[PDB]
RNA sequence: AAACUUUCAACAACGGAUCUCUUGGUUCUCGCAUCGAUGAAGAACGCAGCGAAAUGCGAUACGUAAUGUGAAUUGCAGAAUUCCGUGAAUCAUCGAAUCUUUGAACGCACAUUGCGCCCCUUGGUAUUCCAGGGGGCAUGCCUGUUUGAGCGUCAUUU
RNA sequence: CGUGGAGGUCAGUGACGAAGCCUAGACCGUAAGGUCGGGUCGAACGGCCUCUAGUGCAGAUCUUGGUGGUAGUAGCAAAUAUUCAAAUGAGAACUUUGAAGACUGAAGUGGGGAAAGGUUCCACGUCAACAGCAGUUGGACGUGGGUUAGUCGAUCCUAAGAGAUGGGGAAGCUCCGUUUCAAAGGCCUGAUGCAGGCCACCAUCGAAAGGGAAUCCGGUUAAGAUUCCGGAACCUGG
RNA sequence: GUCGAAUUUGGGUAUAGGGGCGAAAGACUAAUCGAACCAUCUAGUAGCUGGUUCCUGCCGAAGUUUCCCUCAGGAUAGCAG
RNA sequence: AUAUUGGCGAGAGACCGAUAGCGAACAAGUACAGUGAUGGAAAGAUGAAAAGAACUUUGAAAAGAGAGUGAAAAAGUACGUGAAAUUGUUGAAAGGGAAGGGCAUUUGAUCAGACA
RNA sequence: UUGACCUCAAAUCAGGUAGGAGUACCCGCUGAACUUAAGCAUAUCAAUAAGCGGAGGAAAAGAAACCAACCGGGAUUGC
């Protein structure tokens, strides 16, 4: 069977502020 | 490793006796069910973890 | 890197076969298993194990003596042999 | 039976991860393993209001 | 909260208390089963009643000193004054009480004339021989009713 | 087919150590056998000859044993009974049935009487 | 006008819903009191004419004795006298036995199929060295036996 | 109005076909729904008066399972590189053999080992699935065969360390401690008791790279060898 | 960038979670770290977000008053059948 | 006299009917995952009986087309029934930058009938 | 010199017993927090869960250093 995972996580940043 | 335990040689004994498929005249007999051995393992597809 | 690369480095037991229970749990450095407390004279069993104590309880094996008693209780512990009538 | 439905160590993921939010089995390599675990809509859950 | 016009309810139900419901399910096979266990005792201790002989007494209370009800056994001044002694009024179906005291004259002749009345309505089979055949009275109590005075 | 429990017992303790090791020396020709036929089923018959001979020796030299320790007090575990190990342990119905010298007179004196109240 | 796209029907696909089934689960009720140093519960490795597994068993290894019943087992082969009988059978019952290596686990150890000591006996010209066969060697505590320790201590000889 | 189950009745329907499913075929009801024809199928089901409830789905980034469009689409582009003929085969860019052109270039794409794996090693048969193309080939599938030691390791010693005992803690699971406040045992002269004298480390576990008694050459297998065969040596105990 | 040392490294071994380890970044402690992982208390609590399954007939509102650590919530009077 | 989600032997239910009921109706604490504590599934149904398709023909074979067994292959070990989404062929119909729906009628197809 | 006594030891001394499993019910020790209070600390959950010691077919309790204030009752347990 084939477990899944958080995919990415980071690389987004942070917006607006 | 070449270098092994006896204890560790005597479960390897016992993996290669069980590497067989189904004796096929079980399959004749009365009320049958057993279509397939469902315990058969392979060095390449799952490991013992002795 | 913490992962493919790490796990390459991967080729030392922490655990070996209990000579008690048989399951691969015996702690190598610390000379005990994590299954079933050998060398200490009891079972390890905890209340919050529920499945554990399942797993091994009484009735799982094979009772090579156990389960024979209560045919013994039925005729009273009885000693001889048939008559013969 | 009391026990039924419950004998399970599932946790919710939580949100993030494009899954609802309804506690799941953990583990691996098992076909269980990521299931709908204690709810009373999820298979192999506990049934609404168990009958006493 | 505390909504509408109605009783003030006091409902102690915040322990875990569906850990310990009692549902009496048994109510009839312990009914069936007291009254075998009764059969039983009865053909075990024959042709001797299952009962032993109670004295007369008055409840202690002011809610209930105006009756009398059943007792313990009869004490040691009402077993002499009955020509018995302790050891032997046991042996014949005769309950004694040691630590009952008697304070009042009616009671003790009431008690005294149920003992010597008792005592002319028994057979005591001799300790060895044969023995009459007689038949079994269950109840004592019934035998001998209370009566209020 | 096969040797017989009860015709075994008529032997003597010489002839069954002939007999064990005749037994012994066929099964051992008839395995060299099987690895030229394809099935050799008698060899069963062999096998099971050896286990009634071992049983029968082992139960004669037993009784010898239980005909030496006869009414002596101490007799090996293995002879004993193999009840309970609670019952084992607990008073035999001797000690059980002790009572005192006190307790004895009281129970002459004073026993259960039968009676019945009808009359 | 075809192709192509879409709606519907008949046949054929993919999928396993529905219906009818059930040697399982689940709740209630009644009766009983029976594990272990006489080695348990559990674990490891083995055993069949042809088995990998579940079930059974332990070098007497799908089983040995004993008792009841009285012609099978069956997938193929075999057994054939075992059919008017101390007798078939993965039969039922079970009171006599065997029960490998372990485990509270007990000579000491044990990631070792590692290393010792005592007793009887057999072979190697052998009390001492070597091998085989059989029987033993843990700890706490109780009651007794034997051998002791102490100016703790009594009597007695000199 | 509809669903599972319960008590009563219709001496209700049914292998001469109950239940279920399909049917731009028919009728009744405003509706929820109810009824009939035909096809498919094969063993049980319904009307009415009442009882009871795990009783009605379009959604909940709902649970589990099945399946689409995207779509024969993205793509199968690192590590210089392949070609000619015969053989086997139903079938050959990819197997076997022969010829040719190249690369790793001795801190190799060579020859052996340690941890880890566990039969992948070798042989005969063999292509449904796997080798993201193919396959007659294979570390795949079926069936067998194969690992030989007084000298090589383990075994023995001790290292950081672990840990029995004697003891002191702790309600207890157990904690501290390693020669410590202990009556802690075994050898020889001689005769299994006995005359002496000598000797106090303190159990044990802990290294297949540390310390350490002793084996080299030639031949041999489909697959084993400092292990087998031939010859020549060496160490320990007696 | 550094490349004879405060060097690189195998096996053995010690330190265990409010603890360890840290030439100090809140870094590392099995892809997890401003408090790891596993089972249980546990269906933890939520004045907050989403969902809540058949038809027809008759009637049918409120976002206002007073009190509240009251202001995304309640009690209370009103409107409603 | 009182307690009993454990062990043993019995009798029952207005209970569940294979996504239900215990996690497990089956070689279920099984296969499988993790160093470890632990985590932990899916999976029942040919027929009364295998009577499980001898033999003929095309192909290298798997298989196809015939023949046959059976009450039935619209039961062929991919097996009771066999829904839907999604799909192939045949038939009918429409189609200038979506499709589907409501009122009315023309055209085609289909349905019923008073009847005396 | 010999024989006692007290206390303390050693034996592969003669015969015994204890551990471990099970744990639904039973006898104790130890012991939380989530939660309720619309916050929170006493309180509550709870003398509960987890941890530890000890038994039986039942266990535990039990023949009053009890209850009472009556015209007095009369071991224990359960409804």
């Amino acid at each position: 069977h084939h477990p899944r995972y958080v995919v990415l996580a980071s690389h987004l940043g942070r917006m607006m502020m | 490793a070449a270098q092994k335990s006896f204890r560790i040689k005597q479960k390897m004994a016992k993996a290669k006796k069980q590497n067989r498929p189904l004796p096929q005249w079980i399959r004749l007999r009365t009320n049958n069910t057993i279509r397939y051995n469902a315990k058969r393992r392979n060095w390449r597809r799952t490991k013992m973890n002795i | 890197g913490k992962g493919t690369p790490s796990f390459g480095k991967r080729h030392n037991k922490s655990h070996t076969l209990c000579n008690r229970c048989g399951r691969r749990s015996f702690h190598v450095q610390k000379k005990t298993c994590s299954s079933c407390g050998y060398p200490a004279a009891k079972t390890r069993s905890y209340n919050w194990g529920a499945k554990a104590k399942r797993r091994h309880t009484t009735g799982t094996g094979r009772m090579r003596y156990l389960k024979h008693v209560s045919r013994r209780f039925k005729n009273g512990f009885q000693t001889g042999s048939a008559s013969k009538a | 039976s009391e026990k039924a439905g419950h004998q399970t160590s599932a946790e919710s993921w939580g949100t993030g991860r494009a899954v609802a939010r309804i506690p799941r089995v953990g583990g691996g390599g098992t076909g269980r393993s990521g299931q709908g675990a204690f709810g009373n809509m999820c298979r192999g859950g506990r049934m609404f209001a168990p009958t006493k | 909260a505390i909504s509408k016009n109605l009783p003030i309810l006091k409902n102690h139900f915040r322990k875990h208390w569906q850990e310990r419901v009692k549902v009496h399910f048994d109510q009839a096979g312990k009914k069936v089963s007291r009254r075998n266990a009764r059969a039983t005792r009865a053909a075990k201790i024959a042709p001797r009643p299952l009962d032993l002989l109670r004295p007369v007494v008055r409840a202690p209370t002011v809610k209930y000193n105006r009756k009398v009800r059943a007792g313990r056994g009869f004490t040691l001044a009402e077993v002499k004054a009955a020509g018995l002694t302790a050891a032997y009024a046991r042996t014949i179906g005769i309950a004694v009480d040691h630590r009952r005291q008697n304070r009042n004259q009616e009671i003790f002749d009431a008690n005294v004339q149920r003992l010597k009345e008792y005592q002319s309505k028994i057979i005591v089979f001799p300790r060895n021989g044969k023995a009459p055949e007689a038949e079994q009275v269950l109840s004592a109590a019934a035998t001998f009713p209370i009566a209020q005075p | 087919a096969g040797v017989k429990a009860y015709e075994l017992r008529t032997k003597s303790k010489e002839q069954l150590a002939s007999q064990l090791v005749d037994l012994k020396k066929e099964l051992a020709e008839l395995k060299v056998q099987k690895l030229s036929r394809p099935s050799l089923p008698k060899i069963k018959t062999v096998r099971k000859s050896i286990a009634c001979v071992l049983t029968v020796i082992n139960e004669q030299q037993r009784e010898a044993v239980r005909q030496l320790y006869k009414g002596k007090k101490y007799q090996p575990k293995d002879l004993r009974a193999k009840k309970t190990r609670a019952l084992r342990r607990a008073l035999t119905k001797f000690e059980a049935s002790q009572v005192t010298e006190k307790q004895r007179k009281k129970q002459i004196a004073f026993p259960q009487r039968k009676y019945a109240i009808k009359a």
